[PDB]
RNA sequence: GCUCGUAGUUGAACCUGGGCCUAGCCCGCCGGUCCGCCUCACCGCGUGCACUGGCUGGGCUGGG
């Protein structure tokens, strides 16, 4: 049986991911939410709540800090730090409109934010200096980046070519590898911990 | 297949769909400037013409109609635009 | 010939749930339509979709719905019709929603009893 | 070289401030490059790793 | 699907975006006006003004160079023809089938293809007397095809 | 005409007016116009662009001839923006205002694009065949068309 | 008080964020018909209405820190609408009678004002930032609020800091509150990285034409009292070029004015004579920019006596080699200063 | 057997001027303090990058 529940959103739960200390985070339409579920009495009730922003897609949460990014639908991703940040720090492509779907911390190289946009396109992003980095418009339009648990620079895209296409951020001129398997659109990827497996 | 952005196909995709199948419907037909090297006039023919277009005067040509282009005559200049 | 451009928008968005893609092209658009999709996207069986022009409609779709349909003689209905038409039409009152062109606008059966409008059954998803 | 230029065009500006950023970020993560490169190259990698054990020193 | 004979075929004319510049294929659109007006003098149909101008002035369409279409712009200066051209070119057909059919009667085809004319011909006709082209009650039969003619 | 000047109008106007004489030989739309409107409210922050009101038939007459004209305007005034547009007092005016804004280049088609709720975003792209002069100047344009209309819009070449 | 009554008589029980918000707008307009109008009352009026908001909060539950970062954020009970309305009755009040501003009225709102900007609402912090700008000045005979400028100096960095865009309001706020308390108080010491990373933010903001007199308010600020260090000596190499490459006099001005108290304050003689080969470069140097320069060397010859010396005999020399038609008798007019000094 | 055809039936999309209040800033005007000017004096003027307050003066933007 499941540990504990919560009518959470409205609409679907589009993204979600769990804090540094025992806390989780869940994106809607709705706007982002943190409850505690791991507490002595059970709280259906979130104790913060976030809805300026534009409609949320995603969530990635920091590596060791209370950090973590929430990527919108406005173009942006927006940066909170938990128990002193309100709103905030919307971080975004200059003249960006299309909606970022995916977010991703790199859990090896600490300050280096991946995002994936309906423009087919990856974008990445500098914490340390708070702003866009580089942009590549692909063929078809990428579902999810993620990075590898090892190997800092590699990441990987699922996308809607049925295709996983694993790229260097250093040299985004050719794809390091590309796995070529599938027969519909490729929803989610995820590296093994181990950073060998996919 | 399944998962496509349809508000932004490839240009190479669109280039080969036929004229009222690309996402905003458009013509792939063009304008020439043509001189026929003895006069300085600068007639603007159209490139599937079915007119035998002849130049301000001098009963010459300056293509001929087909089923498809006009093939212009000869020697002919052609800047498009 | 269908004057119900709806009904062909209506045909495409069932044909592509059926057959599994993630887009469509509606080729004839409309105002209606576009409403139609602004409540499914409200209850979030539709991903995103854009107006492009020559014009048509490029729907992305979560692959969460099940069936469209419009009631083609477009009845009125009174709001103690209402809770009828609506458990005769759904196959559950939890699940999917009844499109009503009210005095309003165009919204669902729960947006109708909340701001207390009855009008005409125009369609339903679910 | 005290002597102040033309403020250049916006976008311009922000493609000059975001390629030092590609540059900042491509030297951080040519600190990496030598590590992932001995993990590639070597015959046998122990996973976990010694670094992360919550008792590493004691 | 192009109405009597069996065939969907999409032979269709292309319009293009941005109803105003066509920038480097100037001349004014007054300029434009009065070559229609006397290419309406000289006695041509809207669509063969349309098609002499693709010939050879610099054109895309009169719609977006001027404010009106053409055959708008015959009936503002009271230059247009007495049976709405599509219409004459009909009757016109019609009357040489009708004339065909005199000189050799047997032949049952061109009878047929004669009927579907006419039948065309009235689908036409309710249409435009409906949109109060044409005056009320308009025959299409030898009595006054013939008289028509041109 | 309509306007009695401001501190700027009166400079715009004697440009138009110096135009005529002391330079080329190039003059079809300079005598027969008057003053006539202008309008100077900012884009960004630090810069800003100029606008001029134009009659209705002067716009293909200025549509004769823009190349080099917006050129000396931008280097020999003030050294911003430069950009002129039809004078009007709703959908297609609109669609007039885009369309006069964008002066050499073609736009081609208008993606509205909603987001997962009710919001939604209009971005009108432009042709390929002219990019590399423009991209700086599509802010301004986005700006000059929030200014005077209210719609967000945003200009994006196609990719 | 008839006012305030059904008010709290209301929003006592429980409460939805529209109606919540509808109190705030009320609330806030009762404190703009408040600041137009018998002030001892007043004071002693707000002082108890924030105690008895005070009294009906609950001990137990209180603003709580991030679990990733671990200080406070700044952002359906709505509580804080009163604090902020008290807060905004004295703002106007304290501001409109100068026989109010007494170091004995406000020892009662020393430990008030502490949980005004210590709050994460938006609005309260925001008319605590502008209660203190108008606060700043009152010597309390012994110095009981130099805890409580420290804690809004950390506050409103760490506000500026956290907020997306210092275009917005509470930035702003936050921005006034710092800059005045660099004008006045000489016991609150500025840190080295705080600067760099609020010049760092500003630089665009400089020319910004919205917001370009608040931050150039912040900028002489800054330069009022010495501040030694790299961050303001590379961003005064770029007012350098604000001066004369802008295009409009609003904006060349008030870059003049930051650059000029820049030339009059800061104490090498190699770097002085760069400045005056920047300033005579300028002079050859586009005919506004030229103006732009030519009347900073105006104020440099009127405001400065070896100073006076050397800049009359660079200045002098290319004024004549200059020597379009404004600027030419601008610089005779120059020239001529440069033979009455 | 196919085609045309009338009563009948379904019939494309596109289509919410004036004034008042309010907040923020600017430009300008006005009263006072300080300083300066001139007037024999009375007096007035300049006077807010010296100070302070007002303006149902003008301009831009947001909200009702
Ligand atoms: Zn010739």
């Amino acid at each position: 049986e499941e540990t504990w529940r919560v009518a959470a959103h409205n609409n679907i739960v589009k993204g979600l991911t769990f804090t540094n200390d025992k806390k989780l985070l869940s994106c809607a339409t709705d706007g982002i939410k943190l409850w505690d579920p791991y507490a002595s009495p059970s709280n259906t009730t979130p104790i913060a709540t976030w809805q300026e922003g534009g409609p949320y897609t995603s969530l990635s949460f920091h590596r060791s800090a209370n950090t973590f990014a929430a990527s919108s639908g406005q173009g942006c991703i927006r940066i909170w730090d938990l128990e002193h940040s309100t709103a905030g720090q919307a971080i975004q492509w200059p003249s960006f409109v299309d909606t970022i779907t995916d977010v991703c911390f790199n859990q090896v190289e600490t300050s280096v934010i991946g995002s994936v946009a309906t423009d087919r396109s990856i974008i990445l992003f500098d914490l340390r200096t708070n702003m866009p980095v580089i942009k590549t418009v692909l063929h078809f339009a990428c579902n999810r980046i993620v990075f590898n648990p090892m190997e800092a620079m590699n990441l990987a895209v699922a996308s809607e070519d049925h295709n996983i296409y694993i790229f260097d951020a250093r040299n985004f001129d050719k794809a390091l590898n590309i796995q070529k398997g599938h027969v519909a659109a490729v929803m989610d990827v995820e590296f093994s911990p181990t950073g060998e497996e996919l | 297949v399944l998962a496509v952005d349809l508000l932004n196909p490839s240009p190479a995709s669109e280039a080969r769909k036929h004229k009222l199948k690309t996402l905003v419907p458009a013509p792939r037909s063009f304008f020439m400037d043509v001189k026929c090297p003895g006069c300085f006039t600068i007639t603007t023919v159209f490139s599937h013409a079915q007119t035998v277009v002849i130049c301000q005067g001098c009963t010459n040509v300056l293509c001929q109609p087909t089923g498809g282009k006009a093939r212009l005559t000869e020697g002919c200049s052609f800047r498009r635009k | 010939v269908r004057t119900s451009v709806l009904h062909d928008a209506l045909n495409s968005i069932n044909n592509a749930e059926k057959m599994g893609k993630r887009q469509v092209m509606i080729r004839p658009s409309s105002k209606v339509i576009v409403k139609f999709l602004q409540v499914m996207q409200r209850h979030g069986y539709i991903g995103e979709f854009e107006e492009v022009d020559n014009g048509k409609i490029v729907v992305q779709l979560n692959g969460r719905l099940n069936k469209c349909g419009v009631i083609s003689p477009r009845y009125n209905v009174r709001l103690a019709e209402l809770e009828k038409w609506v458990t005769k039409l759904l196959p559950a009152r939890q699940f999917g929603y009844v499109i009503l062109t009210t005095s309003a606008g165009i919204m669902d059966h729960e947006e109708a009893r909340r701001k207390h409008v009855a009008g005409k059954i125009i369609g339903f998803f679910y | 070289s005290k002597k102040l230029e033309v403020p250049l065009a916006k976008r311009q500006q922000d493609r000059l401030m975001r390629e030092a950023a590609y540059k900042k970020t491509n030297e951080t993560l040519d600190r990496w490059i030598e590590t992932v490169k001995h993990n590639r190259r070597a015959e046998h990698l122990v996973f976990p790793l010694a670094q992360n054990a919550h008792d590493r020193g004691l | 699907g192009r109405l009597h004979s069996k065939g969907k075929g999409i032979s269709a004319s292309a319009i293009p975006y941005s109803r105003n510049p066509p920038a480097w294929l100037k001349t004014t659109p007054e300029q434009v006006v009065e070559q229609i007006c006397k290419l309406a003098r000289k006695g041509a149909t809207p669509s063969q003004i349309g098609v002499i101008l693709r010939d050879s002035h610099g054109i895309a369409q009169v719609k977006v160079v001027t404010g009106n279409k053409i055959l708008r712009i015959l009936k503002s200066n009271g230059l247009a023809p007495d049976i709405p051209e599509d219409l004459y070119f009909l009757i016109k057909k019609a009357v040489a089938v009708r004339k065909h059919l005199e000189r050799n009667r047997k032949d049952k085809d061109s009878k047929f293809r004669l009927i579907l004319i006419e039948s065309r011909i009235h689908r036409l006709a309710r249409y435009y007397k409906t949109v109060g082209v044409l005056p009320p009650t308009w025959k299409y039969e030898s009595s006054t095809a013939s008289t028509l003619v041109a | 005409s309509r306007q009695n000047p401001s501190d700027l109008e009166r400079a715009i106007a004697g440009a138009l007016y110096d135009l005529e004489t002391n330079t080329a030989d190039l003059k079809a739309a300079l005598r027969p116009l008057q003053f006539v409107s202008a309008r100077e409210i900012e884009v960004g922050h630090g810069k800003k662009a100029i606008v001029i009101f134009v009659p209705v038939p002067a716009l293909q007459g200025f549509h004769r001839v823009q190349q080099r004209l917006t050129r000396e305007l931008e280097k020999k005034f003030s050294d911003r923006h430069v950009l002129i547009l039809a004078a009007r007092r709703l959908t297609a005016v609109h669609d007039a205002i885009l369309t006069d804004l964008v002066y050499p280049v073609e736009i081609v088609g208008k993606r509205l694009r909603t987001k997962e709720d009710g919001s939604k975003v209009l971005k009108v792209i432009l042709d390929e065949k002219e990019r590399g002069g423009v991209d700086y100047r599509l802010d301004t344009y986005s700006e000059v068309y929030r200014r005077l209309t209210g719609r967000n819009v945003t200009f994006e070449f196609p990719q | 008080s008839e006012l305030t009554l059904p008010l709290q008589s209301l929003l006592m029980e429980k409460l939805d964020l529209r109606t919540v918000r509808k109190i705030d707008e009320l609330l806030l307009r009762i404190t703009k018909g408040l600041l137009e109008n018998a002030s001892q009352e007043v004071l002693v009026f707000c002082y108890e209405v924030i105690q008895e908001v005070y009294r009906s909060q609950k001990p137990e539950e209180l603003p709580k820190m991030d679990p990733r970062l671990k200080r406070f954020i700044v952002q359906a009970k709505h509580t804080y609408k009163m604090t902020r309305f008290a807060i905004d009755i004295l703002r106007a009040v304290m501001k409109k009678h100068d026989h109010l501003r007494t170091a004995a009225n406000l020892i009662g709102f020393l430990p008030v004002l502490g949980d005004a900007v210590l709050a994460v609402e938006e609005e309260v912090k925001v008319s605590a930032f502008k209660m203190l700008t108008v606060i700043v000045k009152v010597p309390f005979k012994n110095n009981e609020s130099n805890g409580l400028y420290k804690v809004a100096h950390k506050e409103a960095i760490k506000s500026i800091a956290m907020s997306s865009s210092t275009q917005s309001e509470l930035a702003q706020a936050a921005l006034k509150l710092i800059s005045v308390i660099l004008r006045d108080r000489r016991d609150i010491q500025m840190r080295e990285a705080a600067l760099d990373m609020l010049l760092s933010k500003l630089k665009d903001d400089l020319t910004e034409p919205l917001y370009r007199h608040v931050t150039f308010n912040f900028l002489r600020s800054v330069l009022d009292r010495k501040l030694e260090t790299a961050s303001v000596y590379d961003t005064l190499d770029h007012v350098g070029t604000v001066m004369i490459t802008n295009d409009d006099k609003d904006t060349r001005d008030l870059a003049r004015g930051a650059f000029f108290q820049f030339l009059r304050e800061y104490p090498k003689r190699n770097r002085w004579e760069k400045q005056l080969k920047f300033i005579v470069a300028n002079l050859k140097y586009r005919e506004g920019g030229r103006l732009s320069v030519m009347e900073c060397i105006n104020l440099l010859l009127k405001k400065s006596d070896e100073f006076t010396q050397e800049v009359a005999a660079t200045c002098f020399i290319p004024l004549v080699f200059v020597l379009s038609d404004k600027c030419r008798l601008a610089a005779g007019e120059l020239i001529k200063e440069t033979f009455r000094v």
